[PDB]
C-alpha cells in the first residue's frame, strides 16, 4: 500500500544484502545467495569427485538398501557443502517423456473420487485410490470399486472386532504343561479379545479346548462369511497377533465395502473412555 | 541465433514505464476495512485480507512458485 | 416483510466534501482576516 | 407443528452407532465422498393449430408490430427483429434440460398450467453470453412473448431461456412502454460497461501475462477461463461493493461444505463467469477455521448477467457458540481414530445489491405474485433475474426450505425457542469443558439462528435480543452478544458481557470485540483503582 | 448503422469443447469430469456446440 | 446421585456437602450457579468434604462449555434412574416465552 | 490520570478514520495528555497543572498574524 | 518393482488434476513445462552495460 | 503485477509421497481437521531411511511363488 512504511531499497544506510560484491568472479548470476553455502565464492567448480555420504555424488555404484530403490544413479550430484543449488551447462535440452500408467485399457472412463479433509482421516475412501479403472476391479470378489493401496499404519495394541462376525480360539491345556511361549501368546490374544472394544466381545469370542490335544490354533470369520488363520509361530507375541488380526479386518473391511454391503464405522464409547482414564494416567505419571 | 539476428523491437510498455523503486509487501496489511459495521468487532473482518503475521511471513512467493 | 429487511442508503449529495471525522461539511472558506488586501 | 419443529425433536435416523446401553441412530454424519461416474448422465395441439390456421392479427397486435418495424452504441440501441406470422414460435415454455424443478415448482413457475402456450413474434435487446466478459456487446437476444387468447393485451419480455413466464416482465401493451422496458435494461449495461470495463481490461491484460508467465494455452477460452480464475485474486477493497442504494440479505441455509454451494452459485446460468471478487471456503486452512472468535466472513461477489445486480454472498465462518476444548489433547485422543466425524454448520447469507428501477423489477406486481407463491421475501423492487438466480441456485443444491429471509428467520427462531423449552433428547456423550460434543445442540443453534436474524437487518433485533436475555442459556447469551455485535448496538453488548458472569463465555465474550481494556466491559460496576474510578460506560455508546 | 466498437468489447469466439473455470477441460476419459456437481448447463450448452460444430463438418 | 441446584450460601453448601459425604453419596453435582465449591466460607462449613473420594463433587457450569442438563440426561438413561426435584420454596405461574413466540410469529 | 488517559483513547477512537497511530498505553505524563488530530490538538491536563500553564489565555491573547509586526528590532 | 499401485495412482492423479485444472494447478507447470532458452530469465538472464 | 491472495497465503510443504492426495480441498493441511472439529488453533532425522511401501493387499497375502532363484509376484521380483 501508500500509507504504510515499506523497506528501504535503493537508498538507505542498512546493510544491503549483497555479499557477492567482493568475493564472487566473473559472471554472477542475478540469483541471490546461489554461491553462499560454499564459503561465498564461485571457484574450484572444475570438481567432479567430493567429499560424499550416502546417497551422494559418488556413492551411486555403491550399493545402499535405501537410496537403491529411492533415487536414481543419474540424479546424484555434489558433496553436502557443495550441493548444486544453480546449475548451468551448455548442450541441446532433452525433454524425455513422462512415464505411461500401465495396466490400463484404452479408451476406458475411469471413475473419479473426490478427496477432502471433511472424510476423517481414518475412512477407508482416504485410502482408496482417486482415478478407479474398471479393469481395476474385482468382479469375482463383488466389488464393485477397485480396492485400496494404501493401509493405516498404525500399531493396533488392543482388538477391535466390531467387523468380524466370529472368533474362535482352541488351545490345549497339556500344550500349556509342556509350557511353551505358542500357549501364552494364544492365551494372552484370547484375553485381550474377550477384553477388546466391541460391545459385549465375548458374545464373537468363543473359546475351545484341545478336544484332541492338537496344536492352538485362532480363526476370526467376518460379517462376508470369509474366514483368516494367524500363522502362529515361534517368537509370536500376542502383540503381534493382534496387529496381524487388526490389519487382516482392515483389509476384509475394505473388501466388504468394495463388494457394497455397508459396514457400522466405529465412534467412541465405553470401551473409548476406559481407554481414556489409561491415557490421562499415562499422560499424569509423564508429567510427574 | 542471438549472435546473428537482431533482437524483436522493445515493447512499448517497457521503455515508457518506469522501474518501480520499491518492492511492494507480497501480503500488505490494512487493519481499514468498512465492510463491518462497529468496525471494532474483530470476529467480521473479511478472512481473504492478511494478518499482521502473514505480512511479516510472506518475504517469499508461495511455496510451489519461484518466481516473484 | 420486504420493507422490514430492505435497507435503502441515505442520498449522496453530489460533490459533498467530508472532513477528517467523516462528518458531513457544510460550505465554509476561511481567510486572513489581518490581511487587508484589495477585496 | 412445523417441518424444522419436527426435524429439531425427532431428527431422522443416519449411520446407526451402537454401544453397550443404547444406540446412537439421529448423529448428523458428514455427507460420503463424492464421486464422478461417466456411465451416468449429467441431465440427471391447440399451439400447433394456431400456428397452422388459427393465429389471427388482433388491431393492437397490429398497431405494436407496425410500430416496432417502423421504429418509432450497439448497447443503447434497442433492436426488433420481427418475423413473419407464419414463422411466429408457438407452443409452451419449455424448461432447459438441467432443471431440478420439482412438478409443483414448475406449475408454479407457468402459472397454474404448464400446458399454456406463448406465441413469440419478435427478438428483442442482446446481452453477453455468460461465459464472455461481463462487459462485452450483447450477443443472445431477447424475446417478445404474447398470449394469442388473452382478455388484456398483455406482452412478455423473457430476458432469456432459463426464466419461467412466472419472471417474464409483463407490459402494458404498448410500444413506448416495450421500448422504455427494454431501454432501462440498455441503459443499465451501458452504465456497467462505462463503470466497470477498464477493470475488466486491466484483468484480462493481467491473465493473459500470467498465461505467459505460467507457460499455458492462450487461446480466447483460456484466457476467460483465466480471468474467472483470476477473479479469486481479487481485493477487497478494490471491490464493487455497496454500489447501489439499495440493499437486502438472505439466507441461504446451513451448511458444511460452502464451496459445494458456491460451485452452485458459479455456475448458475443467470451469474457471469467471471465474477469481482472470489474466495475460496477451505475450512481446513489455518486463517479459516472456524471459531467463536472466529477469522470472520468469506465473501464473492458475482454479477448478473441481464440487470447488472450484485450478489454478495458471505460465509460466516466466525458465527459458532462452542467453546474450544480445555483439553485438546484428551479431545484429540478421542477424535483421533473416529470414522465418524459430525457434519457442520457454516451460514451462508447473500446480499442483493441492485439499482434503483421502475421497470426492471416489473412493477412490483411481478415480485408480489411470486413471493406469494413462493413464500420468499423479495423486496418488490428487486431485479427478476436477481430472484430467479436466487431461486434456481436454491433448487439446484436442494435447500428451498432453508432458503429464508427476515419472517422466516424469526419462525424458525421460534421454533428453537419451542425446542428449548422441550426436553432436549440425548447424544453420543454430553460434552464438557474438557472435551465438548462437537454436536450442535438447541441451545447453540437458538444462539447461531439469533446472529443469523442479527445478520438479516432487522428493526427489532435489538428489543428481541433484550427480551432473550433474561432467560436464555450461556450459548443463547454468547449469540445474543455476537448478534449485539452485528447490529451495532455497543451499549447492549456492554450490557451483555456484564450481566454475563464470570467464565470462559466472558472472556471470549470480551476477546470478541476491539476493545481498550477488558475491565471496560467486565466491570458492570465501576471498579476503584489506584483509589480513582473510570467511566467507560460513555465508550460504548 | 451501428456504432464501431473495439475488438475488447467485441464478443469472443469458443472452442466446441470450451466451458467455464470452475468445470473441466475435455479429455478423451474424463469428457467433462470430474465434476460431483450434476446437472451443469454449461455442460449441456458444451455438447450442444460440438453436435452443431459436427454437423457444420 | 444428588444435585444441587443455585444454593449460593456457602454455609448451607459446605453442611449439604458434609451429608452427602456422612450419607456416602454416589456423586454430587453443583449445577446452576452455585456457591464456590471452593471458598474459605464452603469450607468452614465443610470439614473435609472435599477432600472425601467416596463422594465426588463435580461443578458444571453452562458458562464454561459443560452442558448440564445433557449430562443430566446422560447420567439418567445410562443408569436408568428416576428424577425427584425438591424446592425450598414453593413455584408460582408465570412465564414470558409464549407472548416472545407469539410476537416472533406475528 | 485514568480519566486523562480514557478521554484521549476515547478521541483517538473517534478520530479512528483518518488516525494513523495510537497513544501510548502507558501513560508517561500523569498529569497531560496531548492527542494530535491532524491540524487539530487536544490538550487534557488536571485542573492545577491548567491554571499553571494558561495556554489558554496565551493563544486567546496572542495577537494574529500581522505581516508589517516583522518590522520591528531584533531580539 | 515393476507395478507400484501407491505411485501409479498418485501419479495417475497428479497428472489428471494438472491436465484438466490447469487454472488451479498452473504453478505445478514448470515441473513439465521449463521456459524455454533466449528468453529473459529472472535467475539467470545477465544483460551486457554501457559505456558513458 | 498487483497483489494476490496467492502470494497472502503460503501452502504446506509436504513431499509427494506424504501427500494423501493433490486435490483443491486436501490441499490444507492434516491437523487442519481437528482444529475445525475442535473450533480451535494449534523434522526428518539425519539418516531417514524408508523400506519401500508395498500395496496394503498384496504385501499383506504375499504369494509364495518362486521361478529359478528369483521369487516372482504380479507386482515385484526379488532373489532367494
Amino acid at each position: 500500500t501508500v500509507g504504510l512504511l515499506p523497506a528501504q531499497l535503493a537508498l538507505s544506510r542498512k546493510p544491503r544484502l549483497r555479499p557477492h560484491v567482493g568475493n564472487l568472479k566473473g559472471l554472477v548470476y542475478p540469483l541471490p545467495y546461489y554461491a553462499m553455502w560454499r564459503g561465498n565464492h564461485n571457484k574450484y567448480t572444475y570438481n567432479k569427485s567430493t567429499v560424499c555420504l550416502w546417497g551422494e555424488g559418488d556413492t551411486r555404484s555403491m550399493y545402499h538398501q535405501h537410496y537403491a530403490h529411492a533415487k536414481c544413479p543419474t540424479d546424484y550430484g555434489r558433496g553436502g557443502r557443495e550441493f548444486e543449488y544453480l546449475t548451468v551447462k551448455r548442450g541441446k535440452m532433452l525433454q524425455k517423456p513422462l512415464p505411461r500408467v500401465q495396466y490400463v485399457a484404452e479408451g476406458s472412463k475411469p471413475v473419479w473420487l473426490f478427496k477432502s479433509w471433511h472424510t476423517p482421516l481414518s475412512s477407508p475412501s482416504m485410502w482408496e485410490r482417486e482415478v478407479q479403472y474398471a479393469e481395476h476391479t474385482p468382479e469375482h470378489i463383488g466389488a464393485k470399486r477397485p480396492l485400496a493401496v494404501v493401509a493405516p499404519r498404525t500399531m493396533h495394541r488392543y482388538l477391535f472386532l466390531m467387523h468380524m462376525e466370529k472368533v474362535t480360539i482352541t488351545v490345549s491345556p497339556l500344550l500349556f504343561g509342556y509350557g511353551h511361549t505358542i500357549q501364552k501368546a494364544v492365551l494372552d490374544f484370547y484375553r485381550r479379545a474377550i477384553s477388546a472394544r466391541s460391545p459385549f466381545p465375548k458374545d464373537k469370542v468363543f473359546l475351545f479346548y484341545a478336544i484332541d490335544h492338537i496344536t492352538p490354533r485362532i480363526e476370526v470369520t467376518w460379517l462376508d462369511g470369509t474366514s483368516y488363520v494367524p500363522p502362529v509361530l515361534e517368537g509370536a507375541s500376542s502383540q503381534d497377533l493382534i496387529q496381524m488380526v487388526m490389519e487382516e479386518a482392515w483389509l476384509a473391511a475394505d473388501r466388504m465395502a468394495a463388494e457394497g454391503r455397508v459396514l457400522n464405522p466405529l465412534a467412541i464409547d465405553d470401551y473409548k473412555w476406559d481407554q481414556l482414564v489409561v491415557f490421562k494416567k499415562v499422560r499424569d505419571k509423564e508429567a510427574s | 541465433a542471438k549472435r546473428e539476428t537482431l533482437p524483436p523491437v522493445t515493447r512499448e510498455n517497457i521503455w515508457k514505464e518506469p522501474q518501480q523503486t520499491f518492492f511492494l509487501p507480497f501480503a500488505p496489511y490494512v487493519r481499514v476495512v468498512d465492510y463491518p459495521k462497529d468496525p471494532d468487532a474483530k470476529f467480521l473482518k473479511p478472512v481473504n485480507i492478511p494478518r499482521w503475521k502473514d505480512y511479516m511471513q510472506r518475504t517469499k512467493p508461495v511455496i510451489p512458485r519461484t518466481w516473484y | 416483510a420486504a420493507a422490514a429487511a430492505a435497507a435503502a442508503a441515505a442520498a449522496a449529495a453530489a460533490a459533498a466534501a467530508a472532513a477528517a471525522a467523516a462528518a458531513a461539511a457544510a460550505a465554509a472558506a476561511a481567510a486572513a482576516a489581518a490581511a487587508a488586501a484589495a477585496a | 407443528c412445523s417441518p424444522f419443529l419436527s426435524s429439531l425433536l425427532s431428527p431422522v435416523e443416519t449411520v446407526p452407532l451402537h454401544d453397550v446401553t443404547r444406540t446412537y441412530s439421529t448423529m448428523d454424519v458428514v455427507d460420503p465422498p463424492a464421486r464422478y461416474n461417466p456411465m451416468v448422465p449429467n441431465v440427471e395441439l391447440w399451439g400447433v393449430f394456431e400456428g397452422s390456421e388459427d393465429n389471427k392479427p388482433p388491431a393492437w397486435f397490429y398497431r405494436l408490430c407496425k410500430l416496432f418495424y417502423r421504429t418509432n452504441d450497439p448497447y443503447v440501441w434497442i433492436p426488433f427483429n420481427l418475423l413473419d406470422e407464419a414463422d411466429y414460435h408457438v407452443g409452451p415454455y419449455r424448461f432447459p434440460s438441467t432443471a431440478t424443478y420439482t412438478h409443483e415448482q414448475r406449475t408454479l413457475l407457468c402459472l397454474g398450467d404448464t400446458r399454456r402456450e406463448y406465441v413469440h413474434f419478435c427478438d428483442s435487446y442482446a446481452f453477453p453470453g455468460r461465459a464472455q466478459i461481463p462487459t462485452s456487446v450483447g450477443t443472445c437476444p431477447s424475446k417478445l412473448y404474447v398470449n394469442p387468447k388473452q382478455q388484456q393485451p398483455v406482452v412478455y419480455i423473457q430476458l432469456s431461456n432459463d426464466i419461467p413466464p412466472a419472471m417474464w416482465l409483463p407490459v402494458k401493451g404498448t410500444a413506448a412502454s416495450v421500448r422504455r422496458v427494454l431501454a432501462e435494461f440498455a441503459s443499465m449495461a451501458a452504465l456497467h460497461r462505462d463503470w466497470h470495463h477498464d477493470e475488466f481490461m486491466e484483468r484480462h491484460a493481467t491473465a493473459v501475462r500470467m498465461l505467459e508467465l505460467q507457460r499455458l494455452p492462450a487461446g480466447e477460452g483460456d484466457i476467460l477461463r483465466y480471468m474467472a480464475y483470476d477473479a479469486r485474486n481479487a481485493q477487497f477493497a478494490f471491490a464493487p461493493i455497496r454500489e447501489f442504494p439499495n440493499q437486502q440479505e438472505f439466507f441461504l441455509g446451513e451448511h458444511d461444505d460452502p464451496e459445494k454451494l458456491m460451485e452452485h452459485v458459479d455456475l448458475c446460468p443467470l451469474l457471469f463467469a467471471i465474477p469481482h471478487m472470489r474466495t475460496v471456503v477451505d475450512l481446513h486452512a489455518e486463517h479459516m477455521i472456524p471459531t467463536i472468535a472466529g477469522p470472520g466472513v468469506a465473501t464473492s461477489l458475482y454479477r448478473c448477467i441481464y440487470s447488472k445486480a450484485l450478489l454478495f454472498v458471505q460465509v460466516h465462518l466466525s458465527s459458532e457458540v462452542k467453546l474450544p476444548p480445555q483439553d485438546p489433547e484428551a479431545f484429540k485422543f478421542m477424535w483421533k481414530d473416529s470414522q465418524v466425524l459430525p457434519k457442520m454448520r457454516i451460514p451462508v447469507f447473500v446480499r442483493v445489491v441492485w439499482p434503483t428501477n421502475e421497470r426492471m423489477s416489473g412493477g412490483g406486481g411481478l415480485l408480489r405474485r411470486f413471493n406469494r407463491l413462493f413464500g420468499t421475501e423479495f423486496a418488490s423492487d428487486i431485479p427478476v433475474d436477481a430472484a430467479m438466480a436466487l431461486l434456481y441456485v436454491m433448487q439446484w443444491s436442494g435447500h428451498i426450505k432453508d432458503f429464508l429471509g427476515v419472517r422466516g428467520m424469526r419462525q424458525r427462531l421460534a421454533d428453537l425457542l419451542l425446542a428449548s423449552q422441550q426436553p432436549e433428547p440425548t447424544k453420543l456423550y454430553p460434552g464438557t469443558r474438557e472435551i465438548p460434543n462437537p454436536e450442535y445442540t438447541v441451545a447453540e443453534r437458538l444462539g447461531m439462528h439469533v446472529q443469523y436474524l442479527a445478520q438479516l437487518h432487522d428493526p427489532d433485533i435489538s428489543l428481541t435480543i433484550q427480551r432473550l436475555l433474561p432467560v436464555a442459556s450461556a450459548p443463547v447469551r454468547m449469540g445474543c452478544a455476537k448478534a449485539a455485535l452485528i447490529a451495532g448496538d455497543r451499549e447492549l453488548f456492554r450490557h451483555i458481557v456484564s450481566s454475563e458472569p464470570p467464565g470462559r463465555m466472558q472472556t471470549y465474550m470480551t476477546k470478541l470485540v476491539r476493545k481498550r481494556k477488558t475491565r471496560d466491559l467486565v466491570d458492570a460496576e465501576p471498579r476503584l483503582l489506584e483509589d480513582q474510578y473510570e467511566f467507560a460506560a460513555p465508550l460504548w455508546t | 448503422r451501428y456504432r464501431p466498437i473495439p475488438e475488447s468489447m467485441q464478443p469472443k469466439h469458443l472452442e466446441d469443447n470450451f466451458t467455464p473455470f470452475p468445470l473441466p477441460k475435455f479429455d478423451e476419459s474424463l469428457e467433462y469430469g470430474p465434476v460431483r456437481l450434476r446437472n451443469i448447463p454449461d455442460i449441456e450448452a458444451a455438447k450442444e456446440r460440438r453436435r452443431g460444430s459436427r454437423l457444420a463438418a | 446421585v444428588l444435585v444441587l441446584d443455585n444454593v449460593d450460601d456457602p454455609g448451607l453448601l459446605g453442611t449439604v456437602l458434609r451429608t452427602a459425604a456422612g450419607f456416602h453419596y454416589d456423586a454430587v453435582i453443583a449445577t446452576n450457579h452455585c456457591a464456590d465449591l471452593y471458598d474459605h466460607r464452603v469450607i468452614r462449613a465443610a470439614r473435609g468434604a472435599h477432600f472425601q473420594k467416596a463422594v465426588p463433587i463435580y461443578t458444571l457450569k453452562e458458562e464454561d462449555g459443560d452442558n448440564v442438563y445433557g449430562m443430566l440426561n446422560h447420567i439418567l438413561q445410562r443408569n436408568d434412574l428416576s428424577p425427584v426435584c425438591f424446592a425450598a420454596r414453593d413455584d408460582n405461574d408465570a412465564t414470558d416465552e409464549l407472548d416472545d413466540l407469539v410476537r416472533q410469529l406475528r | 490520570p485514568r480519566h486523562i488517559h480514557l478521554a484521549a483513547w476515547a478521541v483517538q477512537e473517534a478520530d479512528a478514520l483518518k488516525r494513523v497511530c495510537k497513544i501510548r498505553r502507558k501513560q508517561v505524563d500523569h498529569t497531560w495528555e496531548v492527542v494530535p488530530v491532524g491540524r487539530i490538538i487536544v490538550n487534557l491536563m488536571q485542573e492545577s497543572l491548567r491554571e499553571e500553564l494558561s495556554l489558554e489565555r496565551k493563544w486567546a491573547v496572542t495577537k494574529c498574524m500581522d505581516p508589517l509586526s516583522v518590522a520591528n528590532a531584533p531580539v | 518393482t515393476t507395478y507400484d499401485a501407491i505411485r501409479e495412482d498418485k501419479y495417475d492423479a497428479f497428472i489428471r488434476l494438472r491436465e484438466k485444472f490447469p487454472e488451479l494447478y498452473q504453478d505445478t507447470r514448470a515441473w513439465d513445462n521449463p521456459p524455454p532458452f533466449g528468453e529473459f530469465n529472472m535467475f539467470y538472464s545477465v544483460r551486457f552495460g554501457m559505456v558513458g | 503485477l498487483s497483489v494476490r491472495t496467492e502470494d497472502f497465503f503460503s501452502k504446506e510443504a509436504i513431499s509427494h509421497a506424504r501427500r494423501v492426495s493433490w486435490a483443491p480441498h486436501t490441499t490444507e493441511k492434516k491437523q487442519g481437521a481437528f482444529a475445525k472439529l475442535a473450533r480451535s488453533n494449534f523434522s526428518f532425522a539425519q539418516e531417514p531411511y524408508f523400506e519401500e511401501e508395498i500395496e496394503a493387499h498384496r504385501k499383506h497375502h504375499r504369494p509364495d511363488v518362486y521361478i529359478y532363484k528369483y521369487n516372482v509376484s504380479p507386482t515385484h521380483f526379488s532373489l532367494r
